[PDB]
């Protein structure tokens, strides 16, 4: 029948987690436990083994077919991602669960290290009892994710992921860590009033207490995430800056945090920052798991480019192939470097439906001063001295008297960095023709230098990690 | 008792026209803030019931507020207007949707820029989003006016478009015609390296000594039609030297430290 | 984004003849 | 979620924790003396 | 809806004493569901526990406790906390501000230990709310019947009373004993304070013949 | 757990002993930690040092 | 002996120290004895300690070492 | 140490593979 062929990928599931947790239980071996845990084991869980070969009832046949609603409710956990008490809450396509015949194969393989027989699930003590439930929960959101499940499964699962821990250990609460980041993203897409935000802010107390480095990197970048959702501006400023973010995080946490930096960062007219984060950001971010933030980082990124003075290229909107999605960015972008206003005004109220989505609408209404300022910054660097009459017809500015004001506004910025002198009016640039007199040659290199040391530093200690950890535990 | 409707309620007498004074409404508020006790305790959390308890709550605390603007008590109508920020932002559908609340959030806006903190007027509007629930219509005085600020100009900045509302935004362009000239000012500091005086005056729009002294004070600026613009410029130009060498090259100790470490 | 040197193709040639004369 | 032996929780502090603190004091001992030694080959 | 505390927090700012002890009261319920923005308003907080003209003072130490933790700040949350000098309670049954009841106790401990030369006992020298909880978590020992739970402390504080009746009762001597020579010898290598331990344990076995003897020559 | 938690006979749980739980909870994380780190710089030397 | 019964961490420190320093013949293969000794209460300690020492190809040192080992355990 | 780590990921298959082993070898056992 349809899960009997899916079934020899389901023990091969289990293989993995199994041991995730075994590691987990034995000392700090945290290094290891959190590369497994995120992309690479999700991106096989849900796509190779549900999706491609069909058959997604094979879900919530993965984290009961025992009958087991554990000491402290997870039952609930389990069916609201597939098979909510019906036919599926997706896709079905199971002859067998735990409401359609108990039992077929068993990736419970017999001893509680994923899941276990019902004499778990109805009272148990263990010291593997804590380590089986946080694992539980990692296994259902994978699905949950990915196929973008709503409603009331969504408003559910914060409730069982937390507020079921308060107790956890550094192991543990690496691992609902992961689990509540994946929620928070799935709640994020719908766009339902119901607090987003109260749910992560109540897993941070928890995450603070046992100290456990994961737990507060998780946390903290979707945190933002939902902040810039409500557009409540303070408290995310505040975050972003405790936010110490390690070294040490996995790929998709690296993309999104720098992502949120550089939204924050734009607005604040701290914008040569916002542009390198977040161009970074769009490399950074996977094929797979990444999509939705993913968009919406190209998106936005395109605004805040324009933002510095850069005149952003056709073939950042060709490469990806989004070009339709990113056509009317492109129109603020033309906008932007001819230097007249009548153009970007008339986009920003047009398009301001679609952007206010996205989170540009804010940074949109910015570019009014950057629609000159792009246009007299490649005029005052290319040549030496050129008089305000020609920046004006160029750029089809009202007086040279406007252009002026604008020049002296954008030196003190200094991203255009002149100094003007209003004799026979012409606005002249800086500039010594020998760099060699001054430290900045040296300067460059010695930035470069400190850059360096901090890589051989990070790579010394990070080097015999999973090595030590594999030891302890034993490897074949 | 209260700011509510009908005339019973003490502070909507000097909400209308039935109290003239300006500043016996600004006044009364402190008063009112006992009666305020009960009717802020329940709405702070938000609830279809707290919704009767949410209007009267704003009632109290805007009324209060909008009239300070009038007579310029405008530091005590900012820390009054930072709960009426709250109540505007959320609490959707228990009727933080007024007329009183289109007023005030222009109000505020338009302060911001009276500080001359253009930084804080960013993060300001979008976390009320003022500027799509009442819309750019009143309000779109103050966003206009300080993007064009921010732009650099200094010639379409308006203050005729806050007079079009005239619900006590006509009271804080009094004290923003003063704000437009310090920019200008603080500006071409920066622009000369030194220009001369004629050249200077006619892009202040100072043309009387006077003008020049009261402004040159702030700057820095030494006597009326001459300034010297040049102290700005002057901070540039020390990149050259090289002779001492250990701030010059920096990060000696920083780097040799580690270096040391790693090998 | 495209560059606007290709549109200065057909322009620039013709200036060229003319402009010699025009200007010193 | 919550930890399995809370009697193994509370005991272990003065228990196991204790002990061992002696037993590692002489492990950061030998971890000096490795950097020393390992400077010393050098020379 | 909400999902922004903001608006309580104005009402701190805003005039009048007794609009400010409402919002103090309300604030210390919402700080949980919010974590990040009353955090903000942190500074805004200290000055009405600073104050002791208010007459919620108590809660305004309280509601800096639960901000200060929930940043990793446990020292801070506990300066506060001694403060308000009453509400260790309410904290004490919780499972999140039960971080800093655990710290009173952490604290506690150190300082003794510094405190121990002069005067032996921890006893009057240091302070009256740590104390409590230190003496409930004494009687916490005596309950439980944990004979563990009563001697690790007892090193710590250096107190030699606890380590010699490690319930009070001490009609489960033979083996109770036991433990306190053998966890003193390993801990540490201080000869003084091990000496004054073993004195006790000499009392306690004169007077009954019900100890084990092989206990009693370790002791010797 | 707490206080107020599970278990009433009291040494099995230590029912009175919980609800300071975060005192004995925070030790033993600590030491697990700190046995780790040293382990992993301690051995990694050694393998250079023989070299 | 002292240290033996609870061994201090400064103790089994000057031990190591003494040993790699010297030139003094004597002086080396004798540092290395005591550091069984020391840990003698705690035998699981030692053959770690004593392995760095085993490998070096200095026969005072590896005369010790063998003595150290013999004692803890 | 892109190369320690490649070898690392390969470490990992086999370290996870013995947890598993126990588990298999300590259900056969049971069931019989």
């Amino acid at each position: 029948p349809a899960p009997q062929d899916v079934e020899m990928k389901e023990e091969a599931a289990a293989g993995s987690g199994s041991a995730g947790e075994g590691d987990g239980k034995a000392a700090a071996t945290e290094h290891s436990q959190r590369e497994l845990d995120t992309v690479t084991l999700e991106d096989i869980k849900e796509h190779v083994r549900q999706l491609e070969k069909a058959v997604s009832g094979k879900e919530p046949r993965f984290v009961l077919r025992a009958l087991r609603m554990l000491p402290s409710t997870s039952r609930r956990l389990n069916h609201y991602v597939l098979y909510k008490a019906v036919h599926g809450f997706f896709t079905s396509n199971n002859a067998t669960r735990d409401f359609l015949l108990p039992f077929l194969e068993e990736p419970m393989d017999t001893e509680a290290d994923l899941q276990f027989r019902p004499r778990t699930g109805k009272a148990a003590s263990a010291p593997l009892l804590p380590e089986v439930e946080a694992y539980l929960q990692l296994l259902m959101v994978i699905f949950l994710m990915n196929s973008k499940r709503y409603k009331e499964a969504q408003k559910i699962s914060d409730d069982l992921m937390q507020k079921i821990s308060t107790q956890n250990r550094r192991a543990l609460d690496l691992v609902a860590a992961k689990c509540y980041y994946y929620h928070a993203r799935v709640y994020e897409f719908l766009d339902k009033l119901d607090v987003v935000r109260s749910f992560l802010h109540a897993r941070l107390r928890t995450a603070t207490l046992r100290h456990d480095a994961d737990g507060q990197a998780t946390l903290l970048n979707l945190l933002l995430r939902n902040y810039l959702h409500y557009s409540l501006y303070d408290q995310a400023e505040k975050l972003v800056s405790k936010s110490v973010f390690p070294e040490q995080a996995n790929n998709n946490e690296w993309a999104r945090y720098l992502y949120y930096t550089g939204r924050i960062k734009a607005i604040q007219l701290e914008y040569s920052e916002a542009r390198r984060t977040m161009t970074n950001a769009l490399r950074k971010a996977p094929q797979h798991t990444a999509v939705g933030f993913k968009q919406t980082v190209h998106k936005l990124l395109i605004v805040v480019e324009l933002l510095l003075g850069e005149i952003p290229d056709r073939l950042q909107f060709r490469q990806p192939s989004l070009k339709r999605s990113l056509m009317p960015y492109f129109l603020l972008t033309q906008a932007v470097r001819t230097g007249n206003l009548a153009k970007f005004n008339q986009v920003l109220d047009q398009f301001g439906e679609k952007f206010q989505t996205d989170g540009t609408y804010t940074l949109i209404i910015r570019l009014r001063h950057n629609v000159i300022k792009t246009g007299v910054r490649m005029i005052s660097l290319s040549y030496s001295r050129i008089s305000l009459a020609d920046i004006a017809q160029k750029l089809q500015l009202d007086s040279p008297e406007d252009a002026e004001f604008i020049v002296a506004k954008a030196i003190r910025d200094g991203v255009i960095e002149a100094s003007i002198n209003h004799e026979k009016g012409y606005v002249q640039s800086k500039e010594m023709i020998d760099i060699y007199s001054t430290r900045e040659p040296q300067l460059a290199f010695h930035q470069r230098i400190s850059f360096c040391l901090d890589i051989h530093n990070m790579s010394v200690k990070a080097m015999r990690f999973p090595p030590k950890s594999y030891n302890k535990d034993l490897e074949s | 008792l209260q700011a509510a409707a009908g005339m019973y309620e003490q502070l909507k007498d000097e909400w209308n026209r039935k109290s003239p004074n300006l500043s016996k409404c600004g006044e009364e508020l402190g008063r009112l803030k006992l009666v305020l006790l009960e009717l802020n305790f329940l709405p702070t959390t938000g609830t279809k019931l707290t919704k009767q308890q949410l209007i009267l709550a704003r009632d109290i605390l805007e009324i209060g507020a909008q009239w300070s603007i009038l007579c310029k008590d405008i530091p005590s109508f900012e820390r009054y207007m930072a709960q009426l920020k709250c109540y505007y932002f959320d609490y959707k559908e228990q009727l933080p949707e007024s007329a009183y609340m289109h007023q005030l959030l222009g109000l505020n806006l338009l302060f911001l820029l009276s500080q001359n903190r253009v930084a804080e007027f960013h993060t300001e509007l979008e976390r009320l989003p003022a500027k799509d629930i009442q819309t750019n219509v009143y309000i779109k005085h103050p966003v206009s006016l300080e993007q064009y600020l921010m732009e650099g100009s200094y010639n379409k900045v308006f203050l005729a478009k806050g007079n079009i509302p005239a619900e006590s935004y006509t009271f804080f362009i009094d004290i923003l015609l003063d704000t437009i000239r310090d920019e200008i000012a603080g500006c071409i500091e920066k622009a000369y390296e030194k220009i001369l005086f004629a050249e200077a005056t006619r892009i202040l729009f100072f043309s009387t000594p006077k003008k020049m002294t009261d402004y040159a004070k702030k700057r820095g600026w030494l006597l009326g039609p001459n300034n010297y613009y040049s102290f700005a410029s002057q901070q540039q130009k020390p990149e050259d030297s090289t002779i001492p060498s250990t701030e010059l090259a920096r990060q000696v100790i920083e780097y040799a430290r580690q270096l040391e470490m790693i090998v | 984004n495209v560059e606007d040197d290709f549109s200065n193709q057909l322009r620039a040639e013709l200036e060229k003849h003319g402009y010699k004369m025009e200007t010193s | 979620s919550f930890l399995g032996p809370e009697p193994e929780d509370l005991e272990d502090l003065y228990s196991r924790y204790k002990k061992l603190q002696q037993e590692l004091e002489f492990l950061e001992v030998q971890e000096e003396y490795i950097k020393d030694e390992q400077k010393n080959l050098k020379k | 809806m909400i999902t922004s505390a903001a608006g309580i927090i104005s009402l701190l700012d805003e005039e009048e004493p007794q609009l400010k002890e409402f919002a103090l009261h309300k604030l210390n319920a919402v700080v949980n569901d919010f974590w990040a923005e009353i955090s903000e308003s942190v500074d805004k907080i200290e000055v009405l526990y600073e104050d002791e003209g208010f007459r919620s003072r108590q809660f305004a130490a309280l509601v800096a406790s639960k901000v200060f933790y929930h940043l990793g700040a446990f020292e801070e949350s506990l300066n506060y906390a001694l403060g308000a000098g009453d509400l260790f309670n309410v904290n004490d049954n919780s499972e999140y501000v039960e971080t800093i009841i655990a710290k009173c106790i952490d604290h506690y401990t150190k300082q003794c230990v510094e405190n121990a030369d002069l005067p032996e006992g921890e006893k009057k020298p240091i302070d009256q709310r740590l104390e409590g909880i230190v003496n409930k978590m004494f009687q916490r020992c005596l309950d439980d019947h944990k004979y563990k739970q009563a001697i690790g402390i007892a090193l710590e504080t250096r107190r030699l009373d606890v380590f010699e009746k490690t319930i009070l009762e001490s009609n489960d001597v033979p083996g109770m004993l036991a433990y306190s020579l053998k966890l003193c010898m390993s801990l540490m290598q201080n000869k003084q304070f091990r000496n004054k331990v073993l004195r006790v344990l000499v009392k306690i076995y004169m007077n009954l013949e019900k100890p084990d003897f092989i206990n009693v020559c370790q002791c010797l | 757990m707490a206080l107020d938690g599970p278990e009433q006979m009291e040494l099995e749980e230590g029912k009175a002993g919980s609800g300071l739980r975060q005192y004995y909870l925070s030790k033993i994380e600590e030491l697990q930690l700190i046995v780790n780190d040293k382990s992993q710089n301690l051995r990694r030397l050694q393998a250079q040092r023989n070299e | 002996m002292a240290y033996c019964g609870s061994g201090n961490n400064k103790a089994i420190r000057r031990l190591l120290h003494v040993a790699v320093s010297d030139v003094n013949d004597d002086v080396r293969r004798a540092a290395v004895e005591s550091l069984g000794f020391i840990l003698f209460r705690t035998p699981e300690q030692c053959p770690s300690v004593v392995s760095l020492l085993s490998e070096s190809y200095n026969p005072h040192v590896r005369y010790g070492a063998a003595m150290a080992l013999g004692v803890c355990c | 140490m892109v190369v320690v780590y490649l070898a690392s990921l390969i470490r990992s298959v086999v370290a996870l593979h013995n947890l598993i082993n126990n588990k298999i070898a300590n259900r056969d056992a049971e069931k019989k």
